[PDB]
DNA sequence: CATCCGTGA
């Protein structure tokens, strides 16, 4: 609230780093920014306006400014948007796959609000493709490198 | 496991049970080492793993009072002088009081040395306190330890992480076919073996009257007579080789209390844990690169570490609804060069050689009347044999095992043997396995120092000392002052002293390192047995004096220096070593972590009845768990197709799994995996 | 310059690494042809119309995907993605 | 000696000596 | 390659052995395949031979703190039960052989030996995914055998001298060929500083610059060198094409041949490289003489005189809190100081009084394994012990282990031993479970694109500058900018650019923009970069396996979660601290800052701080 | 700088003896006598026990009635058996006696080209009413060959093979003296000591020794 | 099995494979032919110098671009084979610009150079050179203490003598599976000769050598082995 | 910002 979402950002990867370089462990920077930007991937909803976001609801930047560019070009109110920091675990709990979320913690909590919320779950993530049996969604399993077709060229032929 | 495994678990100190504490309720208040604990319960001996602190052992002085509280014993000191009377003291007690601790100098008729002493006091607290005010001094130096930590020479040189795992793993050594007493002992060797019940004790005073390999008479002084039978070849609860054998020869004058036949793990009525062998501290071409150890073939030639293993394999015959079990020698389906070695009644015959797969005991039992396959009804009629309605339901022996079968029992429901409802025979067949030692298999020393046997090279390949004799172990330097265990370095010193014998020079008088050296150590015979009991025993300055002492051998040669070292030669170079190597000898121990047991694999087998996973164990014969953690592994590596069939085709795929071999055998292209039958038990679980 | 790549190094991977566009490219590359070559063997013998045999000399008892592996260092197969 | 109780083989003992109990 | 026991491959294989059973016609169909096997003939030995042929295998080894838990091999069937191993691994796996196990997968679908032989294969991870840094090098006997060789010793046998008199020039060889057999009559030694001709090794750049001009080194031009016959020996491997290199071989030495070759030379040329060390470092090791004795473990001479001294200092705190002049806070507080002081002293003691022949510090120094504080401990005295509390015992435990500790001194130092123990149990819990929770929160995390294209990133401190002048590598350097990629062209004072934008920072990249005079550089960061799902490539930059950039695919969500969790073990804020980071608690510490930057107006008081600031721009 | 065909000299001992060999190449004679005992504690041809039998024995695991041992404290004491055969093929012994008192090697009773060096070597203490009928089978080989490999072949139910160490050979070392005075006076003088175990002479083993490493190095002089 | 031999090739030098020897023989066999090849093959070298222009080392030779150390390195790898035990001198003088060789030189009767194209000493304008060699036999290496009075006190110079025609050998010793023991041994074996012998004769003749060695023992009873 | 119940380690 006082030097902005991009400073808390710089602040808590050098004091992470700062624990790791007393001990002698050496992590490059670019690890611990992986997770930092996880935490900040959501902002809060001070006013509700035109959306359909419940205020006091902490909804994806992706979500946020796509529901803002909708109801922009509907002619509503857009939602006021203020940045919120999430520690790493209620961060995993509020994703987007109830299949995630209850097979990490709080498993009885987890289904029950799916449940009455009536959540689909799109099936496109690590933690919700191994469960299904399906190739996960990363590397060799994505269509660009799993569709591939080999030939022979021309040159080469049977003797 | 040993007469110490024995010994150790008949007496334990555990918090846990109904009444105590939970694992999860234990904080870390209760775990850890309590000034009370003193003279009472070890601050050594508790297990490694998440147990730790909650598990102990009694101290060997210790005792417990009527009202279930721990008093340990005290010598009573009247007014700065010792008096022998003693008194046992509680807790509570001891708090209320002032003691000295043992090793403090004591005159010859019971007075102090010196007016201010070390003193123990409530709250573990310590201070120097006048002679005057000295309430009770300790009984034994060795008083505050435990039975099994007790036997750790040079344990004040030892680090407690170390010498925790040196009590621990004492635990778990293996009998030998036949045992060596270590040259270095700490005199509790002798005391642990007779109270541990695995050895034959004579009752009452008198002479042998005779003496077979299978037992022994006693012919007392007034005429009565008691035989003790020996324990031959026995199955103990874990596989070990329970064996007696007479110690006495027949005539022999044995009074009460001695021990006339030991045991397992037991030499001369001594608790014989391991080997003493000739060892070497020096890194030689890798091969004990991070705690691994090399081992000299002389140890595989000559049995020196050999096991006995026996299994119990059991099978029994039941009442069925298609009729009832019966064990015959009549098997579907199966040659005669395979019931060879079966008698008449379809168990193997004593003596018999039994590799895995092999049939131990031929049951048949009367399979269900459903309808035979019709391209199998066809396939018996063109060789027109008639399908026998029994099928084959024998005791195979379970992969891995193996060796010689050593005895039979049987109980039959008609030889009125009383038998659980609906049992009719009921077989056991015993087989043991005369294991050598080989590669993997975990060895270790008393001091903390374990590993796995890298490699065992041929007896010429062994560096050698002058005189031609290979080493028996290579033990790695790197892996010693990093555990500061360096007690496995003073028992090396000792070790070679007692092996060579020692002379102390008199002439010009007694040496003045070797004044406190008691009368009896000044001169010693080769292969001489001494002790170095916990915090006394010898010091750094007679160790050094005795490695000056050492005997030459039978060429009139010393071989080792006053530093300990000596030069050894490269068995396979020829050339000798650069510099000086640490010889001696060490004891080693043989741990029951054997590789014959360890290793498993498995392509296909059972599977589980509602996951329809594979199984899990050993004794299943299931394959191995491939975690939450190492799907991170994988998933980190990005390989989507290695992940997807770890957990379809290789594991609960009903359809795929059979459609996998199938691609297989038939050495097509592997197809694609399906739906997790797993996945279809949860969205049934949730419905 | 480098020593005789040995057993499973061979053909060395940098090489490999050259006629493709990522790691994980290679593996689909690679396995769908030794795919084909496990086809062609197990067609053959009862079918027409097979998938193109190895392009080069396959070793006694040599794996479909060493096979595989060797023509691609050869440049006789053709990249799609 | 160390422990002279049984009839047991003579184990030589560097020691101060110890005559407080047999264990 | 690894060594895989007979009796379970022929299980692991079993499906696969039928198949050539009946091929080759020892069976007669899929059911008899089957009982051979079983039985175990004497044929399925020639017959699995074959079937394992390059047919890669899996070993697993837990726990699985990092991808490099599992690797690949090539599977080489070995007489006994037990499986082999390659010494080199084993920094990877964290396992050593005091009794360890491992897990065994056989890959089966085409695909999947595909991905087992090229990403998972042990010779193509070679470096750690959350450094850079090698993890298959040289490690315990074989470093301490190279640095033997590469020892330069001052009087040794056959050394080179100079001319005088009627002797002319000892210690000049023709050839490495002549040395060898010098030593072999036994008039050189391997580790005396000489002069010799060589005709296939590539001198310093320093010195191919002199003697060449470089007109690019050839294999049989010839140069003269000023080294020992070990450290000749030692270049042999690395081997031709790489510059000579003159010094001692010490592990960060070590580190930093394997780094180079990581960087320039291709894979297969790193591990076969490297594979050379490893066999010089054994056969060294062993001639290298380094042995434990009670004799080569020597106390200080200065031993009861140090701890007199310190103890009179002792007894002077004692007396003064005696008449009640100190507080008991600040008693101990002092207490701990004399005797750390004193402890040091000690080990100063054995420095200088130990020969750098001594095994024990031979070992220490040459960063094979142990520290100095084992030594001290072991040698000179244990020192401080911890307190149930965790405070240090005012009580000094001034025995060392090679005198033999007293009966009270084991017991307080066993109770330290446990607890340390029972942490270093409890802290792995922790350690695991945050490693979870950091696994989950960045699953969704993946490489998706090749480049974002926006020109914002974040600035790194390159270097400081020099109160004196000149400049000074600010020492956040290695782990905040070395792997990153440029966002915008880094220019000096003048309007020349030194590097470009979306180019990899290397290490010669640093230097250019080192000593060019420019300290701080606009990068591409993973948290500016904004894509739809996941990240871009670019961003990321360079992953520190390959030493390349990042393949589009890969999961750097997990990997930065096992990168951080891995290490976590060795902790003390501690880890804690890094949870109370990672799940954005409000701090213990809860230090305040400044709302508006302004003029600071001190105003302490005895029962309490207070802090006013004036506002630099008007404000209240 | 100088010429001199090698020597092979001899100080002898009954058990025991030291070889000289002199003069030989500087820092030469170290992996010169190495190669010897190499040789000599490997492949050496000896004789020794491969299986046996005894009357009410069905395995190695377990007593004879009467007997103070058990058979395999029996079978590991007769490990230290020294036996000499002349016979390639496999001869059989016989051990039986009855009665109280001790038996020894002696009791054993040897067919023709068989002999035994120890004849004082312990067996077993029968007591009363014991009786001991063994029948020991003595092959012809070399080195180290187990007992686990005789079961297979076809070995009735009542033999019970025996870990044969074939190896005549006990103890063998060498010191060298290099006279490194400079001169062309720099040789070196070999000691190599050889240690039997009564079943053959010392230099009877150092002869074997030599037959097999001059068949071996002669095929570094063939042509190609 | 017998064993076998094979060789695969380079000019001056090749790697010989011995296999399958009985297990416990690669080492056996390993150092002791190694040591052999090094030290027990006769051949010639330089024993002792002299030159005109030098009454001490450290001041080079008038005329010569080369130090006087550079020039005995050269010298020592000149392949000489002599035909008499006893020590002959040979001459090697020449002047003006240009390069001297091993072609230059004035070798004696029965005294041959077998690399007279190898590179000595780069001479300029008005330099002259001037040099007396002393050429001996022996066998393996003799350092150069012990040649310190073997030439005219006017300027003698002691050289190391490498007498022995093979320059550099190492071995490896692998396993080899025969039948279903993994056990037996296979000896790769590298040598590498001077000019003036063939490495698949250097081993024939350090061959030959060490079967005369173990002749003494096998006369005494030639009792038993099998091939 | 500090307690009470439920949920993990
Ligand atoms: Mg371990
Ligand atoms: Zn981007």
């Amino acid at each position: 609230r006082v030097q902005g979402p991009r400073e808390v950002q710089i602040h808590l990867v050098r004091e992470v780093q700062e624990v790791y370089r007393a001990q002698g462990v050496s992590i490059h920077d670019k690890h611990i920014e992986v997770i930092v930007r996880q935490m900040l991937r959501r902002v809060t909803i001070i006013d509700s306006g035109s959306t359909e976001f419940l205020p006091g609801s902490l909804i994806d930047r992706a979500e946020f400014e796509a529901e803002n560019r909708r109801v922009v070009a509907e002619g509503g109110e857009p939602a006021a948007g203020r940045p919120v920091l999430m520690g790493i675990t209620k961060a995993s709990l509020a994703t987007d796959s109830w299949l995630s979320a209850a097979s990490f913690q709080e498993t009885t909590r987890v289904l029950t609000d799916a449940a009455i919320n009536c959540r689909s779950d799109k099936l496109n993530g690590l933690k919700e493709n191994v469960i299904i049996g399906k190739l996960i969604p990363a590397g060799t399993g994505i269509n660009r490198y799993r569709n591939i077709a080999v030939q022979p060229t021309e040159e080469a032929r049977a003797a | 496991n040993n007469p110490l495994s024995g010994l150790t678990h008949k007496r334990r100190l555990s918090a846990l049970g109904p009444g105590g504490l939970s694992r999860e309720r234990a904080g870390l208040e209760v775990r850890d080492v309590h000034p009370s604990h003193y003279g009472r319960m070890c601050p050594i001996e508790t297990p490694e793993g998440p147990n730790i602190g909650l598990i102990g052992s009694l101290s060997v002085y210790a005792r417990v009072n009527p009202f279930g509280f721990i008093e340990t014993p005290y010598r009573k000191v009247v007014d700065g002088v010792v008096s022998d009377e003693i008194v046992y003291l509680t807790a509570d007690e001891e708090d209320r009081h002032v003691v000295a601790q043992a090793n403090s100098p004591i005159d010859a008729d019971g007075r102090f040395v010196e007016p201010r002493v070390l003193v123990r006091r409530k709250a573990g607290e310590v201070e120097y306190v006048p002679s005057s005010e000295v309430d009770y001094m300790d009984v034994s130096p060795r008083q505050m330890v435990s039975v099994a930590t007790a036997m750790i020479p040079f344990l004040e040189h030892d680090d407690a992480n170390r010498a925790l795992m040196g009590a621990n793993m004492q635990r778990q050594a293996v009998p030998l076919v036949r045992s060596e007493a270590p040259l270095v002992g700490t005199g509790m060797e002798l005391r642990a073996a007779i109270d541990a019940g695995d050895v034959v004790v004579a009752e009452e005073s008198g002479v042998i009257e005779e003496v077979s390999a299978d037992y022994i008479t006693v012919m007392h002084d007034n005429g009565t007579r008691r035989t003790y039978r020996m324990r031959k070849f026995a199955r103990s609860n874990h596989g070990t080789c329970a064996n007696q054998c007479p110690i006495v020869d027949a005539g022999d004058r044995v009074e009460a209390g001695q021990v006339i036949a030991d045991g397992p793990c037991t030499d001369d009525g001594e608790m014989a844990l391991g080997k003493n062998l000739l060892v070497a501290i020096m890194p030689w071409e890798g091969h004990n690169y991070e705690d691994a150890i090399i081992l000299s073939n002389r140890l595989v030639e000559e049995d020196v570490l050999t096991s006995i293993h026996i299994e119990e394999h059991e099978i029994d015959a039941r009442d069925t609804k298609l009729g009832a079990e019966e064990i015959t020698r009549d098997i579907p389906n199966i040659s005669d060069e395979v019931l060879a070695d079966l008698d008449e009644r379809g168990i193997v015959r004593i003596g018999a050689e039994v590799r895995d797969g092999d049939i131990l005991v031929g049951k048949v039992t009367p399979k269900g009347e459903t309808e035979l396959t019709p391209e199998e009804r066809l396939l018996r009629a063109i060789f027109g044999e008639k399908a026998r309605e029994v099928r084959d339901t024998s005791l195979k022996v379970p992969h891995g095992e193996s060796g010689k079968v050593i005895g039979i029992r049987v109980f039959s429901r008609e030889d009125e043997d009383e038998l659980p409802a609906g049992v009719n025979e009921l077989v056991r067949v015993y087989v043991a396995q005369k294991r050598k030692i080989s590669d993997g298999d975990k060895l270790a020393g008393r001091h903390g120092n374990k590993g796995v046997i890298g490699k065992i090279l041929p007896v010429e390949d062994m560096p050698f000392l002058a005189d031609g004799t290979p080493v028996d172990i290579i033990l790695n330097t790197h892996g010693v002052p990093r555990r500061m265990n360096i007690g496995q370095i003073l028992e090396t010193h000792l070790g070679w002293c007692a092996h060579s014998g020692w002379k102390v020079d008199a002439a010009k008088g007694v040496p003045d390192w070797a004044a406190r050296l008691p009368d009896e150590l000044l001169e010693a015979q080769p292969n001489a047995i001494v002790s170095t009991p916990v915090f006394d025993g010898a010091q750094e300055a007679e160790l050094q004096g005795l490695l000056s002492c050492t005997l030459p051998n039978r060429d009139g040669d010393v071989l080792v220096d006053a530093d300990g070292k000596a030069m050894l030669f490269d068995g396979r170079s020829g050339e000798p070593f650069p510099y000086p190597v640490t010889v001696g000898y060490m004891y080693i121990m043989k741990l029951h972590h054997l590789v014959d047991d360890k290793i498993h694999a498995r392509s296909t087998g059972p599977y589980s009845m509602i996951t329809q996973q594979p199984l899990g164990g050993k004794a299943q014969f299931g394959g191995q768990r491939f975690g939450e953690m190492e799907c991170w592994a994988m998933q980190a590596y990005g390989a989507a197709y290695t992940l997807q069939e770890l957990l379809t085709i290789k594991s609960d795929d009903t359809v795929g799994r059979v459609k996998v071999y199938e691609a297989i055998v038939k050495g097509e292209n592997i197809p694609e995996p399906g739906i997790p039958e797993s996945f279809k038990v949860l969205l049934k679980e949730l419905q | 310059g480098y020593d005789t790549p040995l057993g499973i190094t061979n053909p060395p991977i940098d090489e490999l690494l050259d006629r493709v566009s990522s790691k994980y490219a290679l593996v689909i590359y690679a396995a769908k042809r030794a795919r084909q070559i496990n086809d062609y063997y197990n067609q053959l013998g009862e079918g027409i119309l097979e998938y193109v045999g190895p392009l080069v000399e396959p070793g006694l008892q040599e794996k479909p995907l060493s096979i595989a592996l060797r023509e691609i260092h050869a440049d006789l197969l053709e990249h799609t993605e | 000696s160390n422990n002279s109780v049984p009839g047991a083989p003579n184990r030589v003992s560097f020691a101060k000596l110890r005559e407080p109990l047999e264990v | 390659q690894c060594g895989l026991p007979k009796l379970m491959a022929l299980e692991l294989f079993k499906p696969f052995v039928m198949k050539r059973l009946v091929d080759l016609n020892h069976a007669q169909n899929i059911k008899s395949a089957k009982r051979m096997v079983e039985r175990q003939r004497p044929q399925v030995w020639d017959v699995l031979e074959e079937v394992i042929a390059e047919h890669p295998v899996l070993l697993n080894r837990a726990p699985t703190l990092h991808r490099l838990g599992i690797q690949a091999f090539e599977p080489m069937l070995v007489e006994g039960k037990a499986i082999q191993l390659h010494p080199l691994v084993c920094e990877a796996f964290n396992a050593d052989f005091d009794g360890d196990q491992m897990a065994v997968h056989l890959p089966l679908s085409a695909e999947a030996q595909a991905e087992a032989r090229i990403l998972m294969l042990s010779s193509n991870n070679i470096l750690s995914p959350a450094s850079g840094r090698p993890l298959a090098m040289p490690r315990l006997d074989m470093v301490t055998g190279l640095y033997y060789l590469t020892t330069e010793v001052p009087g040794d046998t056959g050394e080179y001298q100079p001319a005088s008199g009627d002797h002319p020039e000892t210690g000049v060889y023709s050839s490495p060929a002549e040395a060898i057999m010098a030593a072999d009559r036994g008039v050189l030694s391997v580790r005396a500083k000489i002069k010799v001709r060589l005709t296939q090794l590539r001198p310093p750049v320093e010195i191919e610059a002199e003697l060449f001009g470089h007109s690019g080194w050839q294999p049989g031009d010839a140069w003269m060198a000023e080294t020992t016959l070990g450290r000749v020996m030692f270049n042999e491997l690395l081997p031709l094409g790489y510059p000579f290199v003159n010094k001692q071989m010490h592990k960060k030495v070590q580190a930093a041949i394997i780094n180079d070759l990581a960087e320039r030379y291709p894979m297969i040329v790193v591990a076969q490289t490297v594979d050379k060390l490893k066999d010089a470092g054994f056969y060294w090791a062993t001639r290298s003489g380094v042995t434990v004795s009670m004799a080569d473990v020597l106390v200080p001479p200065r031993k009861k005189e140090i701890l007199d001294h310190y103890e009179e200092r002792a007894d002077k705190v004692e007396k003064q809190f005696q008449r009640g002049a100190l507080n008991h806070d600040e008693r101990n507080e002092a207490l701990v100081e004399i005797w750390k002081e004193a402890t040091d002293e000690v080990g100063q003691a054995l420095r200088e009084h130990y020969p750098d022949d001594n095994p024990i510090i031979t070992i220490v120094d040459s960063g094979a394994t142990g520290n100095f504080t084992q030594t001290r401990t072991l040698a000179g005295m244990k020192g401080l012990v911890t307190n149930p509390k965790g405070e240090f015992i005012p009580r000094p435990v001034k025995s060392s282990f090679r005198e033999g500790l007293t009966v009270l001194e084991y017991f307080i130092n066993t109770h330290g031993a446990r607890k340390g123990l029972a942490d270093t149990a409890l802290r792995t819990a922790d350690s695991g479970y945050l490693t979870r929770r950091l696994v989950d929160v960045s699953q969704d995390v993946i490489v998706r694109e090749h480049d974002c294209q926006t020109e914002r990133g974040i600035v790194v401190e390159l270097a400081e500058r020099a109160p004196d002048g000149t400049l000074i590598r600010d020492p956040y350097i290695e782990t905040s900018a070395y792997a990153r990629t440029l966002g915008t062209d880094a220019v000096d004072e003048a309007g020349n650019v030194i590097v470009e934008r979306g180019q990899d920072l290397g290490d010669p990249e640093i230097d250019a923009l080192l000593a060019a005079g420019i300290t701080q550089v606009k990068v591409r960061s993973v948290l500016t970069c904004a894509t739809s799902t996941g990240v871009c490539a670019t961003c990321y930059g360079r992953s520190m396996a390959t030493g390349k950039l990042v393949d589009i695919g890969e999961a750097v969500g997990i990997v930065a979660a096992q990168s951080i969790g891995e290490p976590g073990t060795q902790l003390t804020g501690g880890l804690p601290r890094v949870q109370e980071l990672f799940e954005a608690r409000v701090p213990r510490g809860k230090a305040p800052i400044a709302d508006v930057t302004g003029r600071v107006r001190l105003e302490d008081g005895e029962r309490f701080y207070k802090i006013t600031i004036v506002p630099d721009d008007g404000g209240e | 700088i100088s010429q001199r065909p090698t020597l092979s000299e001899d100080v002898l001992t009954d058990n025991r003896s030291q070889f000289v060999i002199e003069p030989l190449e500087p820092g030469f004679g170290y992996t010169l006598g190495n190669s010897l005992r190499r040789t000599l504690l490997s492949s050496i041809p000896g004789a020794a026990v491969t299986s046996i039998r005894i009357d009410g024995v069905l395995h190695e695991f377990t007593t004879v009635p009467g007997v103070k041992e058990d058979v395999t404290e029996i079978i590991l004491n007769l490990k230290s058996l020294v036996v000499s055969s002349e016979e390639d093929e496999p001869v059989t012994m016989y051990l039986r006696k009855q009665g109280p008192g001790e038996v020894t090697a002696g009791d054993i009773v040897p067919p023709a080209g068989v002999t035994v060096h120890n004849p004082g070597m312990h067996i077993a203490t029968l007591n009363d009413k014991g009786k001991l009928e063994v029948e020991l089978v003595v092959e012809r080989g070399r080195g180290y060959v187990p007992a686990v490999q005789n079961r297979a072949s076809g070995a009735e139910i009542g033999r019970i093979p025996v870990d044969s160490i074939y190896s005549p050979v006990l103890k063998v070392t060498y010191k060298v003296d290099a006279t490194r005075v400079e001169q062309r006076t720099d040789f070196d003088k070999l000691i190599l000591d050889v240690e039997t175990k009564n079943s053959i002479s010392p230099r009877d083993a150092l002869a074997s020794a030599g037959k097999t490493l001059v068949e071996l190095f002669g095929l570094a002089r063939e042509l190609n």
